[PDB]
RNA sequence: UAUUGGAGGUAGAGCACUGUUUGGACGAGGGGCCGGUUACCGAAUUCAGACAAACUCCGAAUGCCAAUUAAUUU
RNA sequence: CUGGGGCGGUCGCCUCCUAAAAGGUAACGGAGGCGCUCAAAGGUUCCCUCAGAAUGGUUGGAAAUCAUUCAUAGAGUGUAAA
RNA sequence: UCUGGUGACUAUAGCAAGGAGGUCACACCUGUUCCCAUGCCGAACACAGAAGUUAAGCUCCUUAGCGUCGAUGGUAGUCGAACUUACGUUCCGCUAGAGUAGAACGUUGCCAGGC
């Protein structure tokens, strides 16, 4: 088994299950996480809030819709009619 | 045309050698050119051999342009070692080529002299080649 | 060499920076203020539909007169309050435009508060 | 400068295009002022003869149906290995 | 209000036709002057700052604000935010009385061959000069001072470029 | 005029013997030896100079 | 840096745990917080 | 599976960023010298070229999440 | 643990790439950090915009400070990286 | 469509340039005594006033230099299949990036005086 040859890079962290958590069209209850992120890949829109961890959660019950903000930025919305 | 003066990451994943030339498929600087028809590596040492042959055969005549630069480093493990224990150290610098990638360009010299020079370069080189002129029309 | 500018572009930067939280709904509409070198305007607007529900200005002939500008602001505010009470608007969100809440904008706000509008 | 062409039709697959290129002809399109986006194909040899006859730029009569179109080459495609022309673009001046 | 009066009756008069303008608002007007002391090596000293604060607060009607260093510089000891130099702006009548004072105290002490200055500019109409505090402090003598410094004087004008700063150097000065 | 706690200036009458160029100012709040009215009733702190008398160009 | 237990000056109860540096703030850090016994805000010292 | 709606940045391309690079313009700094000239050399600025797991102005195929909903199955 | 043991290295956390455009994903694979710090580098209210570059100059090691038009942030964000 | 607020859209909306215009709205302006005002200016901010003037900001009109947008055709790639061991081949959907023609010097909602 070789001998003394050793490497200084065998380390990593535990991945965080970030990304999307709900899709456009489904009924989310209020509080449902829609998109765990870092920084702002998606800003909150209508009836959506920003956690301390940049998490996005619905304010109220309703359907979820991802949309465009300006040219290079996206937001999230929730609408209650159900 | 030997080695990159500095690279960020010195130990790198080896290059893909399957597909077609992303670019450099045309004679732009010189008049005649030499393209490749298979796809091997070029090790910063066979092109050195080739430019010497051409340049010294033209007797310091017309100009030459090398179109391939050895960017990728490659590693070789030390002799008689087992598998594992890290990645080896850099042994040379390479530049993958593709069928259709022009390699060498020449100008300011007659056609037959250029063809002879590129022929002599072709044999110091590990890839099948082809003689081409500045595309026009 | 330096270039002087009109004070409105800078103003419309701060007004948007305040509009970021201030948005008029039908229940709680937004009262804007547009101060000129000689006049002051005001509109009640629901931003959820983009409709102005009431308006008043120092140019409006009912209010136009000879005063100290802070004094006619005290009149623009009073008028906006009346017009809103007719439509049924009690609670509003005062948008100060991008003007410091002071002098004229303050005068208008204070006037509208004393005359009914709950903000 | 009196080249002729033939009118392409819809949904020419990969196989059809490559067979068409493997014969002595090459697909192309025309556009610009005085016409619409018509997709045609021309025989390679006559294109090359016309180009060496007129050069890079030339107000060329182009044969489509019955109407001749004063046209010049906007720009073109080539295969460096297996020397063969691939797609010609044409703009009309008129 | 000396050059003040001389503006509306003479600069407004003469420059308005030395160059053609369609309205009267298109005329060069001096806006203000920044009187930055510049930079003295107060790395081991901190005294040279308040004496520099004596000058300008004495010469001009106001104290210089000590703009500390922006970036950290080696060679001399200017760490991020080292209090160095000075800054004063003259906008109102003071621009005028102080300018007048300047042009009426230039010749005795400067010993300038031209009289005041030449092509010391930045190319867009600003003096970027430097004195050796020879002319300044006529009022307070060289007798109560300890160093020899010079400001980064500039000209803040509605004028366009230093070519125009010469025609407004005909404002009593010496081009 | 960096105001607030600004020091005391004055447009004083620099009534020098060389043209009496009393169109200057400064913090030279000295005794008004010449309490005139055409110029400021302040000190003629300028007493002798060559600004209006001897220029290297216009001597 | 050291751990600090803050205590109500009136009540007398240790209701809060926080941190301070013993060089930057070498003195008993004080500050107003909620004593849950007196339903009011009292002064709490790092006693 | 058919039809909508969406998150994401791989293949491919590209050089706009971090870099890696080959030729050609163009003026200029320490400096050949007396601050210097001229060569250059360290870059500024361009035009044409290229390279990349830890580059991206771009960006598929397909996978995935879900639907007012259909059709076939279990 | 270990491309047989031994010797050398490693062991828990965070970041990046490998990772095949959801998520996840291994090797003694390729790179780095953590075992803290901040009574303001926290809360809130009101204000303000940056690095560099030349048209440059009292200093000018060049660029310290000062000036002026462009600066898409090329700067800053207590620290590694995203 | 004028004019001024206000806000809806991926800069087809922007920059630069040339040219108008001040319809009483808009900025410019006079000053600091007045609340206020600025680690450091009536600079700004605030304020009292409107005698000067459109010069600039602003507004409107031109122009594609500049910015952005941008097909069709294609090519690269690839889902599935059939060959196959080739740095592969074939078929079938889908279909870039780049480039070329071109779009483009905005569309628009409510309000108040306009005409």
């Amino acid at each position: 088994k070789k001998g003394v040859s050793s490497t200084k890079n065998g380390r990593d962290s535990e991945s965080k299950r970030l990304g999307a958590k709900r899709a456009d069209g489904q009924f989310v209850t209020g509080g449902s996480i829609l998109y765990r992120q870092r920084g702002t890949k998606i800003y909150p829109g209508e009836n959506v809030g920003r956690g301390g961890d940049d998490t996005l959660f619905a304010k109220i019950d309703g359907v979820v819709k991802f949309e465009r903000k300006g040219r290079d930025k996206k937001q999230v919305s929730v609408y209650a009619v159900a | 045309m030997l080695l990159p003066k500095r690279v960020k990451y010195r130990r790198q994943h080896r290059p893909k050698t399957t597909g077609r030339s992303k670019g450099g498929n045309y004679v732009t600087f010189g008049e005649f050119g030499l393209q490749a028809t298979t796809t091997s590596w070029i090790t910063s040492r066979q092109i050195e051999s080739a430019r010497i042959a051409m340049t010294r055969y033209m007797k310091r005549g017309g100009k030459v342009w090398i179109k391939i630069f050895p960017h990728t480093p490659y590693t070789k493990k030390p002799l008689e070692v087992r598998m594992g224990a890290g990645k080896g150290a850099v042994e040379g610098w390479i530049a993958v080529v593709k069928p259709g990638r022009i390699l060498f360009e020449v100008a300011g010299v007659s056609e037959e002299v250029a063809r002879e020079a590129l022929r002599l370069a072709s044999h110091k080189l590990p890839v099948k080649t082809k003689f081409v002129k500045r595309e026009e029309l | 060499m330096i270039s002087k500018i009109d004070k409105n572009k800078v103003r419309l930067k701060r007004h948007a920076r305040v509009r970021t939280n201030l948005s008029g709904t039908a229940e709680k509409p937004r009262l804007n203020v547009y101060r000129s070198n000689k006049h002051i305007y005001a509109q009640i607007i629901d931003d959820n539909k983009g409709v102005t529900l009431a308006q008043a200005s120092s140019k409006d002939s009912d209010i136009a007169t000879t005063a100290t500008k802070v004094e006619l602001a005290t009149k623009v505010g009073e008028a906006i309050a009346k017009k809103a009470a007719d439509k049924g608007i009690k609670e509003i969100v005062f948008d100060r435009g991008g003007y410091l809440y002071h002098g004229r904008v303050k005068a208008l706000a204070e006037a509208a508060r004393e005359s009914g509008l709950e903000f | 400068a009196s080249l002729k062409s033939i009118i392409r039709q819809g949904k020419q697959t990969r196989s059809d295009l490559k067979q068409l290129r493997k014969s002595g002809k090459v697909p192309a399109v025309v556009y610009g002022y005085g016409t619409k986006n018509v997709s045609v194909k021309v025989d390679e040899v006559e294109f090359i003869k016309v180009i060496r006859e007129v050069g890079r730029n030339g107000v060329i009569e182009l044969g489509v149906g019955s109407k001749t179109i004063k046209v010049m080459v906007a720009d073109y495609q080539f295969d460096p290995l297996k020397n063969q022309i691939t797609h010609i673009d044409f703009l009309a001046i008129n | 209000n000396r050059l003040k009066e001389k503006f509306n009756t003479e600069v407004t008069e003469n420059l308005m036709k030395k160059f053609n303008y369609s309205s009267v608002m298109e005329v060069p007007k001096i806006d203000k002057i920044v009187v930055n002391m510049g930079v003295g090596d107060a790395v081991q000293n901190s005294k040279v700052l308040d004496n520099a604060v004596e000058e300008l607060e004495l010469i001009t009607g106001q104290k210089p604000l000590v703009t500390k260093a922006k970036k950290s510089i080696a060679t001399f000891r200017l760490r991020e935010g080292m209090p160095i130099g000075a800054k004063v702006t003259l906008r109102g009548e003071r621009m005028y009385e102080f300018l007048d004072k300047l042009i009426s105290v230039s010749l005795p002490r400067v010993r300038d061959f031209q009289g005041v200055s030449k092509k010391a500019f930045d190319g867009r109409g600003n003096y970027t000069l430097g004195v050796k505090e020879q002319l300044i402090f006529p009022e307070i003598d060289y007798d109560k001072v300890s160093k020899v410094r010079g400001m980064d004087i500039v000209i803040v004008t509605t004028a366009n470029t230093d070519e125009e700063a010469r025609e407004l150097l005909a404002n009593f000065g010496m081009p | 005029m960096k105001q607030g706690i600004h020091p005391e200036y004055h447009q004083v009458i620099f009534l020098d013997t060389t043209t009496n160029f009393k169109f200057l100012s400064g913090s030279t709040k000295t005794s008004s030896e010449m309490m005139e009215w055409e110029d400021g009733k302040e000190y003629p702190v300028i007493r002798l100079d060559i600004s209006s008398d001897s220029h290297p160009f216009y001597t | 840096r050291v751990n600090v237990t803050l205590a109500c000056t009136e009540c007398g109860d240790r209701n809060y745990i926080t941190t301070k540096n013993k060089r930057n703030n070498p003195e008993r850090i004080e500050m107003k917080k909620y004593c849950p016994r007196l339903n009011k805000y009292t002064l709490h010292r790092e006693t």
